[PDB]
């Protein structure tokens, strides 16, 4: 009559007298939903032109049948006429090669034969009160089930346990948790037939492993940058045989956190990146931290410190000290460049660099960039100065070093005057001129050379000779005995001639 | 009335009342609210035609509702324990309500009942402050 | 046993195994008294005789269209729709559970504007012999007038091994006042009938609670010359109520492409920046009562 | 109702609404909704649904069981889901407080203060009871057997001129709350012995440059008691030890006292006194800091 309605008429084939061994067997009927039932059987022998039929007979004695065709199972709803609140008798009749083969009868109440299904893969996992807790939504129309679990580690077999009664919209199961090895967990249910074991649940360790990684940094290029590179990758976590390659949600996530130690006067100096995206760094100092995390949270992090570059470059840095403040001038690299200037007093072990940030600047008519501050670099002292710049100041990975050099603050001409200058008779025609190294010698690259002046007081003749910046002793020869002489020494810089020391008057006695 | 200030402060009132109570429980026996809570019904002249005809009828009802809701927000339901934070938005609600009522026209309960009472009062307050802010919004663009 | 409609009766049942069912008496609607015969559905076998009929309703096999005859002619009809009661909980087999925003949400109703028109959608996987019947009213102590039309089919979709059918119905409030403050809610009462199984559902709401305005209309973009900054221009949705200075809408604008842009403008225009192959997407919400957001209507950045 | 909450049942907790802190409690909600069987009960705690650990014993009543209940106060109400209604239906609620029974009070002392017309009494409280606890002070005479009872949340004073039933009295305190009550030991007092004089204050301090540097400390007390003994603590600011000396002082004039202290060291000074022979002493006076030249 219909695909889902029992026909209360005779089957269009005679009854089974053959009794062949091959045929339908194992007829079981379960209730899958609130108003849908299914019946499944197995057929023995070849399936060459075999039509199966499901037969039912109610309490009143009237018998009906379904036209299952060649399928091995059938579904119907409670309005098909098959009684669901009472006792029915179901048996399978199969027609093949012009013969009939019946099946053993099964007598049951269809509303009671319910088979419960394990959880449908969507199981939540969590850590509560020192024990692992997993929760799954209840399958539809399958409330009230005894639930039983089994678990194993990579080094242990299955262990059986119980979670307790389950009578809610969502279930739960309290399980022990391992510290460093992962676990596999499989789950099954039975109503207050036991269900088949679930798909595997895999659980990662509560504390993620420390990131076992190694880094390398390139030498500072002429563009002012150097790239960071990963030398060693993190070691893979040991997973049980049933969890290997299974459960992507149990994977450990690694994140790289960069902290620029230079330019501390900036608004933000930290940025988080993926370990697969290696960044470019300037000649500044940086701290690099790697953080491991999983579904339970972050683990122990490892941090590496990258030191600042110490190379000194001879760049035309002009510093002018005015009545209202000090101004710095240096060659600009490109248009719309934001500059960060750092200076450290020489000899101050562990002293923090003073940071100054400029607005975006374009090269001036002389091709120079400028920065001014109020009265500040202390006077008569040497400073190590490093300048960084970026066209995209918000991107820490785009900052580059402009210059790195030493500079003497204040009046270098006056403060650089050679001290403790002494003249001693060496021979009847020569003298020794010895002096203490000027303050400029403590500033690498600032002291260009010394100059010695000798004046004969009787003839008024003056002679000047240049001396290397590393020499503080010279012997002057070719002098006349009994004559008065005057000597002075000065220290010259890359841009200014120094002030002459106090004139020392002497004469050769012997 | 001062339509622009009233409109902007009623906007403040709407956003505060929706910040206070961003959930549901049904009390049996409730079939006759009647005169317990004044409401703006149809026929109080708060539709645009009612505003363009005569605003006094609508503003009278709005002021009565406002003073009722200040009396509710100032009783032991919102001052008694569990005591709310003065920095919590609830305290701001009473100040804004007092402001609106000023610019317009110059039973004891157990500690467990007060959560439910606060929720039901905020639920009614949002529904009333919506139409109040609407009628003040329409005035400041037509009846200027 | 009670009456649902003319010549249709609903029998309640306690649905547990080996139930005793209920006792049911049937009476033919005729002034005659003798020579009365009865049949069930299309079968011609006589079940009983006389003006009255007594049956014991135990299962769907005992329910169906009962007919009384006299002289070989059909006198009247009496249909029996069962109503399963499972341990005090009635059945919800017919209408599929949407489970949003909470469980057991069977009817989902929405309104585009404030004028008093709503529309309820409900989902089922049952294709044939299905017959709905919707009635509605405002309040229950002293109901007012709300009229609902016939329930038709809107769209059909396939999900999983089964199908899925979506129905809808348009209802209008008779004495609608778009500006008032609602005090007592609306009731919707659906009578789902499928062959011989009767079910019946209910939903209650405030009109201000179920408002979802239309996607914003007439989206046009004009960026600044040689600049990625684009100002967004649109108009209020057509179906929204009027005047727009009373029923005000606060908007939302995002920029999505393949870095999150979120702005809420109470004015009909705003300016953002489009990346390469991005889309400007716009929403809407009633400004004063946060009912619900609107679906995105978008055009792409080029 | 916007001003009232209607209960639709009842709720009680075992053992009681008030109980000892940290015990195991059981909350039984019995829904009494008319024309409805409760689909699901749904307990709440301060508006937060505690979903875990519920047992549906039977259709009307479900049980929620707590382990180690550590809140001083919590609002608990139980709700229900009716099959036809959409919102949860409230059944009823209760408020529960947890604390401790009171400890035994000790260290009972009482003093008359000079000119005050009062006796002040104090006693220790013990562990925190976390609930409303009340103290009852009993003052019984040894001579006329008359007892006077008094009430405080903390401490109290008794006026001197109410103790006319002789001079030998007996005082003890009683601590009371809902979870227990304990009594203190009985303290014996006599009004002559318990008098403490008026507070002594240091005025100034100067050091005299002599052959040995002498530092004099200047102080007075406004008492009228003829016989008074005192004690004073002096120490360097860098030292932790105290140095105390005894005096017999008559406060008709400002008493003077010399000290031999190390130069260029800042010292600190404090004083306490008592009626000679009496049990109680004054508290140490406020800290006076002085630095030798
Ligand atoms: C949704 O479904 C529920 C469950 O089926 C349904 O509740 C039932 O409603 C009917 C009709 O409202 C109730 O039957 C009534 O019961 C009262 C109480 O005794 C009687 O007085 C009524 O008698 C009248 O009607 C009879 C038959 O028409 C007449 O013979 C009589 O003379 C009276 O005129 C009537 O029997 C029934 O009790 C409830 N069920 C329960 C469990 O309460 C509800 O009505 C449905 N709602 C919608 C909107 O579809
Ligand atoms: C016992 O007497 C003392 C002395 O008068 C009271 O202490 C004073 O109390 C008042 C009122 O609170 C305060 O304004 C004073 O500052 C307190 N003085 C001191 C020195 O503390 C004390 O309160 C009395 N006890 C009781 C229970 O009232
Ligand atoms: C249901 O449970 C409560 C509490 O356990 C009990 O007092 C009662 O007798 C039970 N039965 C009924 C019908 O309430
Ligand atoms: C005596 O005690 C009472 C309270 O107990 C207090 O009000 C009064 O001030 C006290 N007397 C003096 C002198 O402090």
């Amino acid at each position: 009559c219909r695909t889902s309605e029992c026909c209360f008429q005779d089957p269009p084939y005679p009854d089974a007298d053959s009794g062949s061994a091959s045929g339908p067997r194992d007829l079981r009927c379960y209730r899958i939903s609130s108003d849908r039932y299914e019946c499944s059987w197995q057929y023995e022998g070849p399936t060459a032109g075999v039509s199966h039929f499901l037969r039912c007979c109610l309490s009143s004695g009237r018998c009906c049948y379904f036209a299952a065709g060649s399928a091995t199972r059938l579904q119907f709803s409670d309005q098909a006429g098959v009684s669901v609140l009472y006792t029915v008798t179901l048996w399978v009749e199969s027609w093949a090669r012009n013969q009939t083969e019946k099946s053993p009868e099964v007598t049951l109440q269809l509303y009671n034969s319910v088979k419960y299904e394990p959880p449908l893969g969507d199981i939540k996992v969590s850590k509560l009160a020192g024990q692992l807790r997993m929760e799954w939504e209840t399958p539809d129309n399958q409330v009230g089930a005894e639930v039983q679990f089994r678990h194993r580690t990579p080094s242990s077999p299955w262990k059986l346990g119980d979670c307790g009664p389950q009578d809610d919209d969502t279930e739960s199961c309290l399980c022990p948790l391992e510290m460093n090895v992962a676990q596999e967990f499989q789950l099954r249910r039975r109503q207050l037939s036991w269900s088949k074991w679930s798909s595997p649940v895999c659980v990662p360790p509560e504390n993620p492993p420390q990131p076992q990684v190694r880094f390398s940094v390139e030498q500072l290029g002429q563009d002012g940058r150097r790239r960071l590179t990963l030398k060693e990758q993190p070691t893979q976590l040991e997973l049980p045989e049933g969890c290997q390659g299974l459960a992507p949600g149990t994977e450990v996530t690694y994140r790289l956190q960069l902290h620029m130690l230079s330019c501390p006067c900036k608004a933000k100096a930290t940025r988080t990146l993926h370990l697969g995206k290696m960044p470019y760094l300037s000649g500044a100092a940086y701290n690099v931290a790697v953080i491991s995390s999983n579904q339970f949270g972050p683990g122990l992090n490892q941090t590496w410190h990258i030191p600042a570059d110490t190379h000194t470059e001879p760049v035309a840095l002009n510093i002018s000290v005015g009545t209202n403040g000090t101004t710095m001038y240096w060659p600009a690299r490109a248009q719309s460049m934001t500059y960060c200037i750092e200076w450290q007093p020489v000899g101050q072990d562990g002293g923090l660099a003073t940071c100054s940030l400029t607005a975006p600047q374009d090269p001036d008519p002389a091709g120079m960039a400028t920065y001014s501050w109020s009265r500040a670099m202390g006077q008569e002292k040497c400073y190590y100065i490093t300048i960084f710049a970026s066209a995209h100041p918000e991107k820490l990975t785009l900052w580059s070093t402009v210059l790195s050099t030493y500079h003497f603050g204040g009046n270098a001409s006056a403060a650089g005057t050679p001290h403790h200058v002494s003249v001693k008779n060496h021979s009847l025609d020569s003298v020794s001129v010895d002096w203490a190294p000027s303050l400029l010698s403590t500033c690498p690259g600032v002291l260009k050379e010394y100059v010695v002046r000798c004046r004969d007081e009787d003839s008024k003749q003056v002679s000047e000779h240049p001396v290397q910046p590393t020499e503080t002793q010279v012997t002057l020869s070719g002098l006349r005995a009994g004559v008065a002489y005057t000597v002075q020494v000065r220290a010259d810089t890359a841009w200014l001639r120094g002030v002459w020391s106090q004139p020392q008057r002497f004469s050769i006695e012997g | 009335p001062a339509w622009t200030q009233c409109q902007q402060l009623s906007q403040k009132l709407c956003t505060l009342a929706w910040s206070a109570h961003p959930m549901d429980l049904r009390e049996e026996g409730d079939e006759e609210t009647t005169n317990d809570v004044p409401h703006i019904q149809c026929g109080d002249g708060c539709d645009p035609q009612g505003l363009r005809d005569n605003s006094q009828f609508c503003l009278q009802r709005i002021h009565q509702g406002l003073i009722f809701y200040e009396k509710l927000l100032g009783s032991d339901i919102f001052t008694g324990e569990p005591s709310l934070l003065p920095d919590s938005p609830v305290g701001q609600l009473h100040a804004s309500l007092l402001g609106l009522s000023q610019l317009l026209q110059p039973s004891p309960s157990q500690p467990w009942q007060r959560l439910l009472l606060r929720f039901k009062i905020l639920r009614s307050l949002q529904a009333f402050v919506a139409v109040a802010a609407r009628v003040f919004a329409h005035g400041a663009a037509t009846l200027s | 046993i009670w009456e649902l409609k003319k010549d249709v009766y609903v029998v309640e049942l306690d649905w547990y195994p080996d139930a005793p069912g209920e006792m049911v008496v049937l009476t033919c609607d005729t002034p005659e008294e003798d020579g009365i015969t009865w049949t069930l559905d299309q079968s011609s076998e006589v079940l009983g005789s006389g003006k009255t009929l007594t049956i014991q309703v135990k299962e769907f096999g005992d329910a169906g269209q009962y007919t009384c005859h006299k002289g070989g002619e059909v006198l009247s009809h009496s249909l029996l729709l069962l109503h399963k009661k499972e341990d005090g909980i009635w059945s919800t087999d017919i209408l599929k559970d949407q489970k949003e925003p909470k469980n057991k949400t069977f009817l989902r109703c929405e309104a585009k504007n404030y004028s008093g028109r709503f529309t309820c959608w409900w989902l089922t996987t049952i294709s044939t012999d299905l017959t709905f019947s919707v009635k509605s009213s405002r309040g229950s102590s002293d109901p007012q007038g709300v009229t609902c039309g016939a329930a038709t089919l809107s769209a059909e979709r396939v999900r999983g091994d089964n199908k899925e059918y979506e129905y809808s119905v348009e209802c209008q409030e008779d004495s609608a006042c778009p500006a008032a403050e609602e005090s007592l809610p609306i009731e919707v009462m659906v009578d789902a009938v499928h062959k011989l199984k009767y079910e019946n559902y209910t939903s209650s709401f405030f009109i201000r609670d179920i408002i979802k305005p239309d996607p914003p209309k007439n989206l046009q973009l004009k960026p600044l010359k040689n600049s990625r900054q684009v100002e967004v221009s649109w108009e209020y949705p057509d179906t929204w109520s009027t005047p727009h200075s009373y029923f005000s809408l606060t908007f939302c604008v995002q920029v999505q492409g393949k870095k999150k842009d979120r702005v809420f403008t109470d004015k009909t225009s705003a300016t953002v920046i489009c990346r390469k192959d991005a889309s400007i997407s716009v929403r809407a919400q009633d400004r004063y009562y946060s009912s619900s957001w609107s679906e995105w209507a978008s055009v792409p950045c080029s | 109702g916007i001003t009232n909450i209607n209960c639709s049942g009842h709720i009680w907790v075992e053992p009681a609404t008030i109980f000892k802190m940290g015990m195991n409690i059981s909350i039984y909600c019995q829904a009494a909704i008319k024309n409805c069987q409760p689909r699901k009960l749904h307990f709440y705690k301060n508006g937060i649904k505690e979903r875990f650990q519920i047992t549906r014993i039977n259709k009307t009543t479900a049980r929620l069981w707590y382990k180690n209940f550590l809140e001083p106060h919590a609002s608990m109400y139980c709700t229900a889901e009716c099959p036809k209604h959409f919102q949860e239906t409230l059944i009823c609620g209760k408020d529960i407080s947890s604390g401790y029974p009171p400890d035994i009070p000790d260290e009972v002392t009482c003093v008359i203060y000079e000119y005050s017309g009062n006796m002040t009494c104090t006693w220790n409280a013990g562990k925190l009871t976390y609930i409303d606890t009340k103290y009852v002070v009993h003052v019984k005479s040894l001579e006329t057997e008359e007892e006077q009872q008094y009430l405080t949340s903390s401490y109290i004073n008794i006026s001197t001129d109410s103790l006319q039933g002789g001079k030998k009295y007996l005082v003890w305190v009683q601590a009371a709350n809902a979870l227990g009550m304990e009594e203190s030991k009985q303290l014996q007092i006599h009004l002559d012995d318990i008098v403490i004089p008026s507070a002594a204050v240091i005025s100034r301090a100067e050091t005299i440059n002599a052959t040995v540097p002498k530092t004099i400390i200047y102080w007075d007390s406004q008492t009228t008691i003829e016989k008074v003994s005192c004690e004073m603590r002096y120490k360097a600011t860098t030292n932790q030890t105290w140095n105390v000396k005894e005096f017999d002082t008559n406060f008709t004039y400002v008493q003077q006292s010399e000290f031999y202290l190390e130069p260029n060291i800042k010292y600190v000074f404090q004083v306490r006194c008592q009626e000679t022979g009496k049990r109680y002493w004054q508290p140490w006076s406020s800290l006076f800091f002085h630095k030798t030249p």
